[PDB]
């Protein structure tokens, strides 16, 4: 090396220690990738809890990075994100079996093999009245739902009308259904109930990744 | 009426380019090819392995004096290799990590990028102040970019996802040309020697050739099954191949107007990722999705060799101007330099 | 009246597409097959040149 | 603007001590290596120090070294030179010299205009001292070197400059053949192995001057005597 | 080193057996070998580098073997050839070789189930702690430190403090069980880092359990998936805590009495009582199989490495 070859070395050795510094931070926050309709009202969710709209916050000490969008391209993309948030509305009958199709998609995806999924059926108040009210059958989009019973092992909130929670339940079902379909264990979908309103939302989706993590951590021990 | 009329004009159309094509179809490639020689078996070791990358590396580009390259990956960081030494030249961050291409301009003074924000974002690499600045921010897709190519200093090409192709004016920011006529989104283009043409491939399994200065479609090549999801030119401009999803690569030519040769074997069920060809153009390089890099004999659709030093998708590849060695890009955040010995 | 105006160009582009000059697959195959032979030589990845002409040793 | 300022120069007893600075501004100063260079009244230029960029290198002169502390303030942009035990010989105006390293980079592109500081190796050959020219006729200066210049890696490390009457020197041919940015076309480096030859067509006012040749290879950094070019 | 043993004929097939200290060879190299070359292929697939798991457990195994064929080697050639040790090496240099080559390998197992129990507690106790590459360049480091603290450990007696003499029935050396200043400074110091190891092990993998038993519990995680994976981590675990402690506590307990004995176990000539040299004898072929089970418990217990072979 010539006098200006090692003064260029020394240059391309604090390049390293910048990306060093950088590396650090990318690892101890987690990646995020948030999905979904129109009216799922997702945007609604990640601007409570504060192209390509990121958000970043922290939570218990921990960062997350959620990139909201809103596909067969630009979803690779976002292969090694701790976990895909999909958002579905449960209110409007008509569209969950285009939720139900649009999460097939994403669930059998190629690329989305070993990422879990956090899925958020939002707009559970709205729901409640839907049901309350009587005006729309789930039955008529749904025919299976007549000969669906509630398991005994549900868990209803205090103050919780039986019918609402055999209707929220089935939601849920349809879409867990489609989880168990395949995948073998490589992903695991997490579905949760949550409104819009609420201020729970933040840590529903850290206690799953941390699930998720685990998940990973004890792969690695098992040889899995 | 007047449409249901009109639409059975198109397929009558199609009908009479099929048949031109088939006219001038004496002969196949491979049987004008039989004569000649194989290439043998073509090995090449790693050289180099360039290291600092945090993510998945997405595009690469040489520098026209084929030592200096530049790659992005989606850690927000475009960074500028002295191939020879391993250098670090520069470290670009990112305004937007969701980067999708890189290129490196002619000249050497600029390099671009840019992806899932839909901007197309030109770096001054020579300034009075030493460091890489944004001189451009090239808005007006709708898209994300899939790729750009500089023409000159002040001339860009970038293909979106929004079905279109547009030419820039780095100057003063305005695109002053738009091309369209793809149904789907366009994922790569690539430059003729004399950058009087370009062509690009979509996911609507075509490939169109554009008149850069007149600014329409010259030519739409089909045959493909799946997305084409590269693109480069043979190196006299006379032809291109592209790369699917498909397992297969096509050779196309502008002249025969038409596919001449397909290069798939019975084992490769993955997609293709990235296409090139060696400087006399004999060898077709090409990245696959199961971890590897198959050499073809472009000729002879003869699988040459195989460069596989990579443990993830091989997304990007690119061989020097001057020829000497070819760089391989992959989601292990490595990028390996290869050549051959005697 | 979208579709109607979308069908005009579509039928108007087919029509300069179909006016250009073909020449023979075998006359476009072997100038491809020309112009490797002419460059064969000076291709390193094809014919490696000696480790000291090598940048890369 | 790129600007390099000098301050802390002044008349000083034999044997004292003196801080200069240089206050950088209008350019990334962390990422540029500096290097103090003197010139002693009515003689050419001589090197003092070099600070790499990030600090990780320093070098000096023999005939400075353990007398001499080079540092600099990053956050500041302010680049230090600490001095001590000065003799009569330390007599010069100190010019405060950015250089970046990288492939293809310009070192020594920028220069200070100095400070009067006034006390109470490979050899580089300019033969020619003076050079009787006239405008628009073309005019060739000549330089040597006591050892080969050419590296294995193919640079020559030779360096052109012009110290017009009252200015700061200017980098002219870096790496003994490349055109420094904002330099005119007219002036071309040529050489080969230890024998180089700087030619300028057309010579206009401009270029009346002192020329100096840089050696680049190793440490220390050696000048020429210089060539002056007058009308 | 010569020090005086005679070994009776009754002895010499019973306690004493030559094929005693001859089958745990056989089976003890097999087992680590066996558990090498999956290890190597899942290795060579490099899927598994978010966590540093598979570099302190390559080490485990290589020392495991190492420690085998070594020390394996010497004790069945001197059941067959060249009996006598203070004929065929005078010199104390085999002894002292023997000292360190015993002390290196009693230890660094120990000190690598303490070394992988820490990376096992911070990956599931603070999931988040951990970053998501291993960087394994960084991991070699705490089994480079291991090895060094073993090695360490194992040149007091090479440097005055302890000494190796033959012990019963005349086939290994190692630490001896006096009273003086030095046998005392060096037999508790060896049971006191082999005693916080093991202690260190059990304790981190008690807390371990009592945090995947605590997930398993949780009314939320039972219905979420099915929690198949969190069991095998608490068998694999369980394991741990079984092996490393029933095989190693005996022996180190041993050695912390036997040197604290008043009177002591061994008289000013220079001989241990006999029921004393049978004792320290079992012990040993006990901590024996701790070498033959870590390749076992750590990796081809596993229902995903079972399946592999088949
Ligand atoms: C502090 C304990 C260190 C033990 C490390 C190592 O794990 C020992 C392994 C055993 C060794 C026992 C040594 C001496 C006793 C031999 C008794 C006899 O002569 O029959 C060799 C015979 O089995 C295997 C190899």
């Amino acid at each position: 090396l010539s006098a200006e070859d090692k003064a260029a070395v020394e240059r391309s050795k604090m390049i390293e220690k910048q990306l060093q510094k950088d590396k650090q931070v990318y690892r101890r926050t987690l990646r995020l990738l948030l999905l979904g309709a129109d009216n799922s009202g997702k945007s609604t969710i990640v601007k409570q809890m504060r192209g390509i709209f990121e958000t970043k916050f922290q939570v218990d000490k921990v960062n997350f990075h959620m990139f909201d969008v809103g596909r067969r391209k630009w979803i690779q993309c976002f292969n090694d994100v701790t976990a895909i948030i999909f958002v579905v509305d449960s209110s409007d009958y008509n569209r969950l079996q285009e939720a139900l199709n649009d999460f097939k998609s994403i669930w059998n995806n190629r690329w989305l093999r070993t990422i879990s999924v956090i899925l958020f059926l939002n707009k559970q108040d709205l729901l409640a009245e839907k049901v309350l009210a009587g005006k729309s059958k789930i039955e008529d989009y749904f025919p299976e739902f007549a000969r669906y019973t509630t398991p005994e092992d549900a868990t209803p909130e205090p103050g919780e009308d039986p019918r609402v929670t055999r209707a929220k339940y089935f939601i849920r079902k349809e879409f867990v259904d489609i989880s168990t379909a395949s995948g073998d264990g490589r992903h695991i979908c997490y579905p949760h109930f949550t409104c819009s309103v609420d201020t729970e939302n933040a840590r529903r989706i850290f206690n799953d990744c941390k699930d998720i993590i685990l998940q990973m951590n004890l792969r690695e021990y098992n040889l899995v | 009426s007047e449409l249901d009329q009109l639409r059975q004009e198109a397929e009558q159309l199609k009908n009479q380019i099929r048949d031109a094509r088939k006219a001038c179809a004496d002969a196949t490639l491979s049987q004008i090819t039989n004569n000649i020689d194989p290439v043998g078996r073509i090995q090449m070791r790693t050289r180099r392995t360039l290291r600092g990358h945090l993510a998945k590396i997405y595009a690469m580009h040489w520098g026209t004096d084929s030592r200096l390259l530049v790659s992005a990956s989606q850690d927000g960081k475009l960074i500028i290799w002295d191939s020879y030494t391993t250098n670090k030249v520069h470290a670009i961050p990112l305004r937007s990590s969701w980067v999708m291409t890189c290129a490196y301009a002619p000249s050497g003074n600029y390099v671009a990028c840019g992806g899932l924000d839909n901007i197309c974002s030109i770096y001054n690499l020579k300034t009075r102040e030493g460091n890489v600045r944004v001189s451009r921010e090239l808005a007006g897709h709708t898209g994300y970019l899939s790729c750009c190519r500089f023409l000159d200093d002040n001339q860009i090409v970038t293909s979106s996802g929004d079905t279109t192709c547009a030419l820039w004016d780095i100057e003063t920011g305005q695109q002053t040309t738009t091309f369209t006529g793809h149904t789907g989104d366009v994922m790569s283009l690539s430059l003729a020697p004399d950058t009087r043409l370009f062509v690009s491939g979509a996911c609507d399994a075509s490939a169109k050739l554009w008149d850069v200065r007149e600014g329409m479609c010259r030519q739409t090549f089909t045959g493909h099954e799946s997305d084409i999801n590269a693109i480069c030119f043979f190196p006299n401009g006379n032809a291109f191949a592209t790369g699917s999803d498909d397992a297969t690569c096509r050779l196309f030519d502008l002249r025969a107007d038409q596919e001449l040769m397909t290069y798939s074997h019975d084992n490769i069920i993955c997609g293709i990722t990235s296409v090139s060809f060696s400087k006399s153009g004999r060898l077709l390089l090409a990245g696959y999705d199961d971890f590897n890099c198959n050499v073809w004999d472009a000729l002879k659709a003869d699988r040459a060799g195989v460069l596989a030093g990579h443990d993830n998708r091989v997304s990007c590849l690119g061989v020097t101007d001057d020829g000497m060695a070819v760089a391989t890009g992959s989601w292990d955040s490595f990028l390996k330099i290869w050549n051959g010995s005697s | 009246t979208a579709s109607i105006a979308q069908a005009r160009k579509l039928v108007e582009q087919l029509k300069m597409e179909a006016n250009i000059d073909r020449i023979k697959v075998s006359k476009a195959a072997a100038d491809l097959m020309a112009y490797c032979e002419a460059h064969a030589k000076e291709d390193p990845l094809l014919t490696p040149v000696p480790a000291s002409e090598n940048p890369f040793r | 603007d790129v600007q390099l300022v000098e301050s802390g120069g002044g008349l000083v007893q034999p044997g004292g001590s003196r801080k200069l600075s240089c206050s950088a501004s209008g350019f990334a100063f962390s990422s540029f290596g500096m290097h103090w260079v003197r010139q002693a009244p009515e003689k050419g230029l001589e090197w003092v120090a070099y600070i790499s960029s990030g600090s990780g290198t320093i070098y000096y002169a023999d005939t400075v070294k353990g007398r001499f502390t080079i540092s600099r303030d990053d956050p500041k942009n302010t680049l230090f030179l600490q001095m001590t035990s000065l003799r009569s010989e330390d007599t010069a105006m100190y010019y405060c010299v950015r250089s970046i390293y990288y492939y293809g980079s310009s070192p020594f592109d920028f220069w200070g205009q100095g400070t009067t500081l006034t006390v109470s190796d490979i050899v580089m050959t300019q033969a020619t001292s003076s050079v009787p020219v006239t405008p628009g006729e073309s005019v060739s200066i000549s330089c040597r070197s006591s050892k080969s210049l050419l590296h294995s890696n193919g640079n020559t490390y030779l360096y052109w400059f012009l110290q017009r009457p009252g200015q700061s020197p200017q980098l002219l041919i870096y790496r003994m053949s490349n055109l420094a940015s904002g330099v005119p076309d007219r002036f071309s480096g040529s050489g080969s192995g230890t024998a180089f030859t700087l030619t300028i067509s057309r010579l206009e006012a401009e270029d009346v001057g002192v020329y100096y040749c840089m050696q680049h290879l190793e440490y220390p950094l050696t000048f020429g005597a210089g060539t002056k070019l007058e009308l | 080193c010569f020090r005086p043993t005679n070994i009776t004929l009754e002895e010499r097939r019973l306690i004493a057996s030559p094929w005693f200290a001859a089958s745990f060879c056989v089976v003890g190299l097999a087992s680590n070998l066996l558990a090498l070359s999956v290890l190597a292929g899942a290795r060579q697939g490099g899927s598994h580098t978010r966590s540093s798991f598979l570099t302190f457990l390559c080490g485990l195994v290589l020392t495991d073997f190492l420690g085998l064929l070594v020390t394996g080697t010497i004790v069945v050639s001197q059941h067959a050839a060249l009996f006598e040790w203070h004929a065929v090496d005078p010199g104390c240099r085999l002894c002292r070789f023997m000292g360190v080559v015993m002390i290196f390998f009693g230890l660094s197992p120990l000190l690598l189930g303490a070394a992988m129990a820490s990376e096992r507690y911070l990956g599931i106790t603070r999931p988040f702690s951990r970053p998501a590459v291993a960087s394994q360049r960084r991991a070699w480091a705490t089994v480079g430190l291991v090895w060094a603290a073993a090695l360490a450990l194992g040149l007091l007696p090479l440097l005055g403090v302890g000494r190796y003499t033959v012990q019963y029935p005349g086939s290994w050396c190692f630490l001896t069980l006096g009273a003086e200043s030095g046998d005392v400074a060096f037999g508790l110091l060896f049971s006191m880092l082999g005693g916080l190891s093991v202690g260190l092990s059990f304790l981190l993998n008690t807390v371990s359990v009592a945090t995947l038993c605590h997930v398993y519990h949780g009314q939320e995680a039972a219905q979420q998936r099915p929690r198949d994976s969190e069991v095998e981590m608490m068998a694999q675990l369980l394991g741990i805590m079984v092996v490393a402690s029933v095989c190693w506590l005996p022996l180190l307990v041993f050695i912390a009495q036997t040197v604290l004995r008043n009177p002591p176990a061994m008289s000013p000539a220079g001989q241990l009582s006999r029921t004393t040299e049978k004792e320290l004898l079992i012990y040993l072929r006990v901590a024996t199989w701790n070498q033959i089970l870590d390749p076992w418990v750590y990796i081809l217990f596993r229902r995903a490495v079972l399946r592999r072979l088949q």
